[PDB]
RNA sequence: UGAUUGGUAUUGCAUGCCUGGUGACUUA
RNA sequence: AAAUAUGCAAUCAAUA
């Protein structure tokens, strides 16, 4: 159940960083553009999530999409 | 667009790329099956 | 052509190479999937029973290596009364590439280890009638 | 947020801690007999033809 | 008492690779032997392949546990000559 | 009538070495209830088509899905069977007997039911 | 033949551990010297090639493609092998009923 | 009028799409037997209620009956229009057997029927 | 609202609506499925499943002293009281028959009752 | 590019698995 | 007729 609740949170907040932190134009466009801000804002979103993601007791592989996890 | 389930790019962009595909289809078929061999790197009156 | 769909199969069948026909073959994934099994199926159990022999020190074990490799220790324990189950898992053998595929359920692993159940309702490697999958019965046969 | 911006797990006091946590752990191996065991347990995997034969 | 643990190489969290060429994981005190001998001499086991690793634990077993004269290389080739060549392929770090 | 009947003949056949009887777990309760097995026969009466073979059809691929064994036999007019499984596998069977044919049922009947078999 | 004293029914032996076979482990000494000495005789043939002969090399004889054979992988016979499965009759046999095959497409419903 | 044809066919599609909605349940949804009677989830009953009533799901089948029957008169008119459709216009002893006199009956394997000759003889 | 033709029909052949009929049946499958059979107790605020039966094979009796079921047989009288019985063995033989493809064993018993 | 715990010696009249030939497979 | 200069299989129009 806890980790069935974690993993709740962290698609939580991983759509609280894709509200916080958008992409505008499409990630795809973003990245063929390459502007500054886009890269930033990416790695940002990124690097927040990664740090975000938790570590589930049942389950020894860390999965990064929340789809999966 | 207006019908649920159909695809809704323009008519005339599919057709446009369904002929590109066809196209390049035939030509990838003409290229194999010219470079196609039995004994690859055998090439006639070469030394064998 | 009275039946197509029939024989949609018959020209790969018969009128085309291997290495031309584009059917996939299976021979490098089940040679990897059988070892697999047959080693998850005589370690697994092994390893859950010296697991659970002790029973009492896992806990301080767990700790005590926490305290060796993070310097915490607190991620497990917040405190006194907080318990820690222990899930079994055996080394993962079989070399799967790992894949941009965001889907793929073994890319993300990190740990080299797999966690392993010991219960499984359905038989995987169903064999056909009474016939036995080969090397689960280890006992010497007796004759009359 | 963002994680540690100077982490200490490369530190010479990090270091000093975990080789005294590993001492912790030897005196404790040493003290218990049963704990020994069960910390240095190993299991093997063997041929089932071999272990029929 | 134990194994010591591995030390992931970069952006992990265990390395079989690492147990297996210093041979604790399986355990194969050939293994171990070879891993020795080859850090003695200046070779990155490491960066080997599982091939020559394999070759040179079994080229060591066979000399130690049969003499000097084995292993025996067609061609004038030598035990030596390989050593050479897999320290000059992969530079001890 | 059953898959399992045969006469004994006038040559040895290999017995089984020893004599163990797995016991009955009585202690099942809503937690467990579901873990138990059983067995029962069935009976069909009525009109079936190309002699039965869509009704065969249809049964083994309900017994595939639902992982019974046991053995049916369908005819014109009739079919019988004896399934052996899980408790909410057979009740699913009698179930899909009784409502869901695809073929003229005019009569069925359930006999010899067992629970909690080994 | 209706044997006068039946035996007990043996499990079958495991599908990928098979027994010792000297000849599946010379096989395998081939395969792997044809793989080290690949480019050599190519080298040898480039030679022959520019030079405009046609000599032997001897050395193929020995560590050449074709002292390979397809050997049984569960069985160790080396007749009756196919490369889609590598197996021999009854490897096949075995592995097919012990219902390995049917993730991978196989169909037992279909003879032909 | 105009707008009213124009959406009653879209008012319409909003009703066919209620009904599937309800018909993508089974019948006595949520039962089951299953959780439903072994694992009931008082001071809860202000979040899951074990007390249930049947008389609900029944009268919500009992109106979409009628409903889907109606809708039947849609299949009704594209008969019609089909069987217009391929209108024509004005108005303008022994047997016969083909292959064989009768079927031919076979005691040996058939390579064609195999699924049924199987246990006859290959020779 | 005035009920149809049909279902006054119906209601009156049967004492139920069709949907009633349909979904008494579909919750007695429902709730007879598995090993037991679950009771229903109704109130104003509606219908609930609280206790559960074991089931009952069909034609079989529960003996106390060896605490299981026992089949009832046909072709035995049901009112004689076969607790009341008792049985000897007098003889059991092993007879034989000859076939196409040899000899065929089966078994003779004679057996005391009273 | 990840090898292995002897015998293709007798005994198919010790057997398992697998095949050939002949017989069968009827219900409500 | 200032159109053509004409033999047929075992795959593919959900694409030649």
């Amino acid at each position: 159940a806890e980790d069935l609740h974690k993993a709740e949170i962290y698609t939580q907040t991983t759509e609280k960083l894709e509200k916080q932190w958008p992409a505008a134009g499409g990630v795809a466009k973003g990245i063929q553009g390459d502007q500054f801000f886009d890269v930033m804002a990416a790695a940002v979103r990124e690097d927040l999530q990664d740090q975000s993601r938790p570590v589930l007791v049942n389950e020894l592989t860390d999965h990064e999409n929340p789809y999966c996890m | 667009t207006v019908l649920r389930g159909h695809c809704p790019t323009d008519k005339e962009f599919i057709r446009r790329a369904l002929e590109e595909e066809q196209a390049v289809e035939r030509i990838r078929k003409k290229l194999d099956k010219k470079q196609l061999q039995w004994f690859p790197g055998k090439t006639p009156w070469a030394p064998k | 052509m009275a039946f197509r769909y029939r024989r949609e199969g018959q020209f790969t069948k018969f009128r085309v190479h291997f290495d031309r026909s584009g059917f996939r073959p299976y021979i490098d994934e089940l040679k990897w999937e059988i070892m697999d099994w047959h080693y998850k199926r005589a370690m697994g159990p092994q390893m859950k029973k010296t697991l659970m022999s002790y029973q009492e020190g896992s806990e301080k074990l767990q700790y005590m290596h926490d305290l060796i490799a993070l310097g915490t220790a607190k991620a497990k324990f917040p405190h006194a009364t907080k318990r820690f189950f222990f899930v079994p898992a055996l080394p993962v053998t079989i070399p799967y590439r790992r894949s941009s595929n965001p889907f793929c359920l073994l890319s993300a692993n990190k740990t080299g280890w797999l966690q392993w159940s010991p219960k499984q309702r359905v038989p995987f490697p169903q064999p056909l009638g009474k016939r036995k999958v080969g090397g689960t019965d280890p006992q010497p046969p007796v004759f009359p | 947020g963002l994680g540690d911006r100077e982490p200490v797990q490369d530190t010479t006091a990090f270091r000093k801690k975990q080789e005294q946590s590993r001492r912790t752990l030897q005196a404790a191996l040493d003290h218990d007999e049963r704990l020994a065991r069960y910390h240095g347990a190993k299991h093997r995997f063997f041929d089932p033809l071999f272990r029929r034969r | 008492y134990g194994p010591e643990a591995p030390q992931p190489p970069a952006g992990l969290h265990w390395s079989w690779w690492e147990l297996y060429v210093k041979g604790v994981n399986p355990e194969y005190p050939p293994r171990q032997r070879m891993f020795a001998f080859l850090t003695a001499q200046g070779v990155d086991v490491l960066e080997m392949e599982i091939r020559e690793i394999e070759d040179v634990t079994r080229w060591l077993e066979m000399s130690n546990v049969y003499g000097e004269k084995f292993p025996r290389f067609p061609y004038d080739v030598t035990f030596q000559d390989k050593i050479e060549a897999l320290k000059e392929k992969y530079p001890l770090a | 009538f059953d898959t399992l009947n045969r006469s004994i003949t006038g040559f040895r056949k290999y017995k089984a070495p020893h004599t163990t009887a797995p016991r009955v777990v009585r202690d099942r309760d809503e937690t467990n209830f579901h873990e138990m097995l059983g067995k029962f026969r069935f009976d069909l009466q009525g009109s079936f088509k190309e002699n039965g073979d869509m009704l065969r059809d249809s049964l083994l691929q309900v017994g595939r899905d639902l992982f019974l064994v046991g053995w049916v036999k369908c005819r014109s007019r009739f079919a019988t069977g004896h399934i052996q499984g899980d408790v909410h596998a057979l009740s699913y069977m009698r179930r899909y007997l009784e409502k869901h044919v695809d073929e003229s049922v005019s009569s069925v009947r359930f006999y010899e039911e067992n629970f909690g078999m080994p | 033949m209706a044997a006068r004293n039946p035996g007990p029914v043996l499990n079958p032996p495991p599908i990928a551990f098979p027994s010792f076979n000297r000849r599946c482990q010379k096989d395998w000494l081939a395969r792997r010297a044809f793989a080290e000495n690949e480019v050599n005789g190519r080298i040898y043939k480039n030679v022959y090639q520019n030079l405009g002969f046609k000599g032997p090399i001897p050395i193929l004889n020995k560590v050449g493609q074709y002292r390979i054979r397809m050997r049984c992988i569960s069985g160790g016979y080396s007749r009756g092998i196919f490369r889609f499965t590598r197996m021999a009759r009854m490897g096949m046999l075995q592995l097919a009923r012990e219902g390995w095959l049917k993730k991978y497409g196989y169909r037992p419903g279909l003879f032909r | 009028p105009a707008e009213r044809l124009h959406s009653l066919f879209a008012r319409a599609d909003v009703l066919a799409h209620l009904l599937h909605s309800r018909l993508a349940l089974p019948l006595l949804y949520p039962l089951n037997s299953g959780g439903a009677l072994t694992n009931p989830l008082a001071a809860l009953n202000s979040i899951a209620t074990s007390r249930w009533k049947r008389e609900e799901v029944m009268s919500a089948l009992a109106t979409v009956t009628p409903l889907v029957l109606a809708a039947t008169s849609v299949s009704r008119f594209l008969k019609t229009a089909h069987a217009l459709s391929y209108f024509a216009g004005p108005a303008c002893l022994g047997r016969s057997r083909v292959h064989f006199l009768r079927p031919q009956l076979w005691r040996v394997l058939k390579p064609g029927e195999e699924r049924t000759t199987k246990h006859l003889k290959w020779r | 609202v005035a009920p149809s033709a049909s279902l006054r029909n119906f209601k009156a052949k049967f004492g139920r609506t069709p949907l009633e009929a349909l979904l008494d049946s579909e919750e007695k499958f429902l709730t007879s499925a598995g090993p037991v059979d679950w009771l229903k107790d109704e109130d104003e605020n509606g219908e609930a499943f609280v206790s559960w039966r074991w089931k009952r094979p069909a034609q079989t009796v529960y003996d106390a002293e060896k605490g299981m079921f026992v089949r009832e047989r046909e072709g035995v009288d049901p009112l004689i009281k076969l607790h009341e019985l008792r049985q000897t063995l007098l003889s059991v033989s092993r007879m034989m028959s000859m076939n196409k493809q040899g000899r065929v064993y089966y078994f003779r018993a004679i057996v005391a009752v009273g």
